[PDB]
């Protein structure tokens, strides 16, 4: 029980997917083609990775996910790739025509068209659970179809489970790998569509990927495939609470509790350590001590922010692999001291830790060293909002001048649905501003 | 995806037929349309300009449209001439004569439905038809006046479809024909309307490449010719090959044209040397950036530093590094901060494709959005004025049905569009 | 105390049903408004395209008219 549905939406969720069940059958030992051999319950069982895997007869475990996009080049190579055997082709769903970067394409002209499809595919995963936890949603904010179409099935998703929990995983854009000038229009139409229908989101900044792999890993032009490997691994730790059991693991769930104090504020700050190539590992072995202090360097923030000029309302690490409590507890000490963590006055308790015994793994072939134990921090700090402010600016200097408003406007929207998301981005950044005001 | 490609007039059919004979070879198609290509590069986007017919045949998705019998029997003579299907040779008899009111009402006017019939069947065989693009020049009669008005039936029978030109505007140093502006000014102000990207093919900025670049004493047809194809091949790159950026002529419009009556594009092309310079340059990645933001490298006659850019897209075609080129093109919008507008963030875009064109290592294309191509404006403006002030040959043009204010009106709006130009290149962020 | 517990687990089922409500009818409604949005913005670009079409038929009755003189 305790099910959990993934949906890849868009280029950048799909290939981000690619990247995530590739890591995730390399985690479990489940081959290309299904197989498990580790798997002595055949037909079912109630294990924990099947919290993302359902099982056929024939022995065949099977990802609980939808790819969907609107043009079909990019699930072709799904279709046609190493793990194709592993997908139902009824889980893959592609259009004709994709949203041209324009979110109203996406939202509605081309979405409208394959929505009622997609939604169709999801129940018949979701009546194939038994206890459904809620949905992972992966998506770009500049695509037009990783923004309008994921709007338009979140607020299906919505009517359809009511307040079944949906968590997002956003690419938001950088102009080193930007594919769209109109990405800021996009990023804020879908983040105002979808405020009250997350339950949890986590941002990864392109830039801040872009940088990491450029500096910790000697890449000189990083390219997707680059930083999806990456990105895989935060999101691979993140689940991993889900799909292994441990005596010191703890679920995703307890972590949300934590990590979002009032319902807008569902943003949380993702770190990841050690990352390190092959070369610089050989002759270094990192101590709990040593990643547990690059989660607090400025530099290995997954969105470019300063937590030293903002508050902490929450600190989450998710240790795994070879890691005792006494390490931890000397590490976290240390960090105490060493360094400038301010918490709101509001939380009593703004440490919450587990450790997932399973080790990271890396593909044959990535960037990523081999290493014994690894770290990822899920914070939520008032920085972000640096992160909205600087998409805030790119879109008013844009919307002033009404540029390239005539593409949506020519799809069916009205410029009052600009105005209204940028009003609410103007109320987001002023509630994390307020969050982070002492107590009278 | 699929793009339904029409060609119009001489110039139409002398520079269309070029692209099909650069573009067959990039792709590995013979003059009989078989492939004979050496990577699955070439075929991956097949499609987007090649039907394909029993035996592995490919046949383009051309169609060419002439009032003169003439230029169309050589066009089917010339090298490639046979891999087009014949039922889309759309031929009249009575040629137009440099004549906008006979393309555009009453020659061309009778032979438009045949048009539209062939237009129908190759649309109707497309899996997904994005749009349709054409070839024609502004200064003669059937490109220019029969050339707009197909325009407008086919965006009447598929408005949510991507109208695409490539517009060669007249020049005195390569015609002698005086009404050229008459006949640009008229088909400008259909352009405004009813196309979402213009190519503007500058026969001055290309006859200016010849003799003072190239240093070719007289030019010709052929050479003029010579740099469309080369253009062209670069700005159709990300349509035929695999890639991510701008992959496609609804995408490139999204990110090119900000405001709808701003959709008219200054190209340019690089690397371009003379015979006796080849020998001693080296083509690098900052040379080609170099050339491809100089004033001398425009194939419209404009001066990018009397204006300001809108949006840039910039193609790289070779082996060469990614890092360079991302260094190259920071370098060059930093050193020209001032001529990007700021109102627009990150509005230069760079792609990079494997395969060069045949004959070079490297090439670099250049798709301009820029305030300055108002100059291009103001030249065809200001000899437009100078015929119609004494009213120089009208009663051509009245004797076929045409209103005198016809012509005022097509002026008046190609000076709002300089005055558009204008109002954006002098805002500010602030 | 008993009539609380019931208070409290019917206020949060009302709560999720006028959540699911909203989202409905506010969806529905956007759908409709670009529907229109979409089909008067098309019907404007024809209409106008016509209203050369006839301008052109008008050019060619002009032609005969000046034709018999
Ligand atoms: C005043 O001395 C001149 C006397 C003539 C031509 C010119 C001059 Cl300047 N030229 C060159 C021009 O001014 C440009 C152009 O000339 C031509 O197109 C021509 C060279 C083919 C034209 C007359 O202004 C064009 C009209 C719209 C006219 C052109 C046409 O009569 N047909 C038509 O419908 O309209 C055309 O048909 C092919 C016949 C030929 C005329 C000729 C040779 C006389
Ligand atoms: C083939 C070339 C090679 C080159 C190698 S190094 C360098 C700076 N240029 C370039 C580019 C060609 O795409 C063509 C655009 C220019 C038109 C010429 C083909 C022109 O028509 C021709 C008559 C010439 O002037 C040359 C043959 C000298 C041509 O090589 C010049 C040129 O720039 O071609
Ligand atoms: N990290 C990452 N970002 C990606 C990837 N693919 C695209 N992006 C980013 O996503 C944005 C573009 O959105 P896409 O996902 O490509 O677009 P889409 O959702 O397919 O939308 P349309 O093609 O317009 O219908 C840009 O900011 C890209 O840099 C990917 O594999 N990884
Ligand atoms: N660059 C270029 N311009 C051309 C070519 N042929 C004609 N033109 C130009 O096109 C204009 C006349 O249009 P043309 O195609 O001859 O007339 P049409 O047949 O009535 O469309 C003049 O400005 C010519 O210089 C050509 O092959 N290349
Ligand atoms: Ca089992
Ligand atoms: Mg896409
Ligand atoms: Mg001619």
């Amino acid at each position: 029980m305790r099910e959990c549905i993934s949906i890849h939406v868009g280029q950048a969720g799909v290939q981000i997917g690619n990247a995530c069940w590739e890591l995730y059958c390399l985690e479990h030992g489940i081959q290309p083609d299904g197989q498990m051999p580790s798997d002595k319950t055949i037909g079912g069982g109630d294990d924990s990775f099947n919290t993302f895997f359902s099982e056929t007869g024939a022995g065949k475990h099977v990802p609980r996910a939808v790819f969907v996009d609107l043009e079909p080049t990019v699930i072709d190579e799904v279709r046609t790739g190493t793990y194709r055997q592993l997908f139902h082709p009824e889980q893959l769903i592609t259009g004709k025509e994709d949203a041209a970067n324009n979110y109203a394409r996406g939202h509605y002209t081309i979405g409208k068209e394959i929505i009622d499809l997609v939604l169709d595919r999801i129940r018949k995963l979701a009546d194939q659970c038994t206890g459904l936890q809620g949905f992972l949603v992966f998506h770009s904010f500049g695509g037009g179809t990783g923004s309008g179409f994921t709007s338009l099935l979140m607020e299906r998703l919505s009517v359809d489970y009511g307040k079944k929990s949906k968590l997002e995983f956003s690419i938001y854009p950088a102009p080193q790998v930007s594919t769209a000038v109109v990405e800021p229009y996009n990023s804020i139409l879908t983040t105002h569509t979808t405020l009250e229908h997350s339950d949890c989101a986590f941002m990864v900044d392109n830039e801040a990927i872009y940088d990491i792999c450029r500096r910790n890993l000697d890449i000189e032009r990083p390219t997707y495939t680059n930083l999806n490997r990456l990105i895989s691994q935060i999101v691979s730790s993140i689940t991993a609470s889900l799909r292994f059991d441990g005596a010191l693991n703890v679920d995703l769930t307890e972590f949300q509790t934590n990590l979002v104090p009032y319902p807008r504020i569902h943003f949380p700050l993702a770190t990841y350590a050690p990352v390190i190539s092959a070369e610089k590992a050989y002759h270094e072995q990192l101590s709990v001590a040593e990643i547990t202090n690059a989660c607090f360097e400025p530099a290995n923030q997954m969105v470019k922010c300063d937590p030293r000029h903002g508050k902490y309302m929450a600190c989450c690490l998710l240790y795994r692999g070879d890691v005792v409590p006494k390490d931890v507890n000397a590490a976290i000490a240390t960090i105490k001291t060493k360094r400038s963590i301010q918490f709101v006055d509001w939380c009593p308790t703004g440490f919450k830790v587990g450790i997932n015994y399973q080790p990271p793994t890396v593909v044959p072939g990535g960037d990523l060293a081999k290493v014994q134990r690894a770290v990822c921090m899920l914070s939520n700090t008032t920085a972000i909002a640096e992160a909205w402010a600087r998409l805030d600016h790119k879109f008013d200097l844009m919307y002033a001048k009404r540029a390239f408003v005539h593409w949506y406007v020519g799809e069916g929207m009205e410029e009052g649905e600009f105005s209204e998301a940028r009003e609410d981005m103007a109320a987001l950044e002023k509630d994390y501003e307020e969050v982070g005001v002492d107590s009278v | 995806r699929e793009i339904v490609h029409i060609q119009a007039g001489q110039c139409g059919n002398q520079i269309g037929a070029k692209f099909w004979e650069v573009i067959s070879d990039e792709h590995g198609i013979d003059p009989t349309g078989s492939y004979h290509g050496d990577s699955d590069l070439q075929l991956e986007r097949i499609n987007v300009y090649y039907n394909e017919a029993t035996g592995n045949k490919y046949v383009p998705r051309a169609i060419l449209v002439d009032l003169e019998p003439g230029t169309m029997d050589s066009v089917r003579s010339g090298p490639f001439g046979q891999i087009f299907r014949p039922d889309n040779f759309v031929f009249g008899q009575s040629g137009a004569g440099n004549n906008w009111a006979k393309g555009h009402y009453t020659e061309g006017a009778e032979l438009v439905d045949s048009v539209l019939d062939v237009v129908r069947k190759e649309s109707e065989s497309c899996d997904c038809l994005q749009g349709f693009q054409l070839t024609h020049s502004l200064g003669g009669g059937t490109g220019s006046g029969m050339g707009t008005l197909l325009i407008s039936k086919i965006r009447e029978e598929y408005p949510d479809r991507i109208m695409n030109t490539f517009s060669v505007m007249p020049s005195p140093k390569v015609s002698d024909t005086v009404v050229e502006p008459y006949n640009a000014t008229l088909s400008v102000h259909q352009l405004v309307e009813n196309t979402d990207e213009t190519y503007c093919i500058d026969n001055e900025a290309l006859y200016d490449i010849c003799f003072r670049t190239l240093k070719l004493t007289t030019p010709t047809y052929g050479d003029l010719n010579h740099l469309v194809s080369a253009t062209m091949s670069g700005v159709t790159t990300c349509l035929r090959f695999p890639g991510q950026l701008n992959a496609d002529l609804r995408k490139l419009a999204v990110n090119m044209v900000p405001f709808p009556r701003l959709h008219f594009f200054m190209p340019g092309f690089a690397p371009l040397t003379s015979r006796g310079s080849q020998q001693y340059r080296a083509l690098t990645v900052p040379e080609l950036t170099q050339q491809m933001f100089d004033s001398k490298n425009m194939m419209a006659a404009c001066d990018p530093r009397h204006g300001r850019y809108l949006t840039v897209a910039a193609i790289f075609r070779g082996r060469m590094s990614m890092k360079e080129v991302d260094e190259q093109m920071l370098n060059v919008q930093n050193k020209n901060s001032s001529y990007f507008v700021e109102w627009i963030p990150n509005n230069v875009k760079t792609a990079v494709c494997d395969i060069p064109p045949r004959g070079l290592k490297m090439s670099a294309t250049f798709i301009g959005n820029s305030t300055a191509i108002q100059e291009l404006f103001k030249r065809i403006s200001e000899q437009f004025t100078a015929m119609f002030r004494r009213k120089a040959f009208l009663h051509w043009y009245t004797g076929e049905g045409m209103d005198e204010m016809e012509f005022t009106e097509a002026e008046s709006n190609m000076n709002d569009l300089v005055s558009e130009y204008q109002q954006y290149q002098d805002a500010t962020a602030d | 105390k008993r009539e609380h517990e019931r208070e409290v687990i019917q206020k949060a089922i009302e709560e999720n049903n006028n959540f699911i409500k909203m989202a409905k009818e506010k969806l529905a409604q956007k759908m409709e408004s670009n529907k229109e949005n979409r089909e008067a913005h098309l019907a404007a670009m024809l209409e106008r395209l016509q209203e050369k079409d006839k301008h052109a038929e008008e050019v060619r009755k002009n032609k005969e008219l000046k034709e018999e003189a």
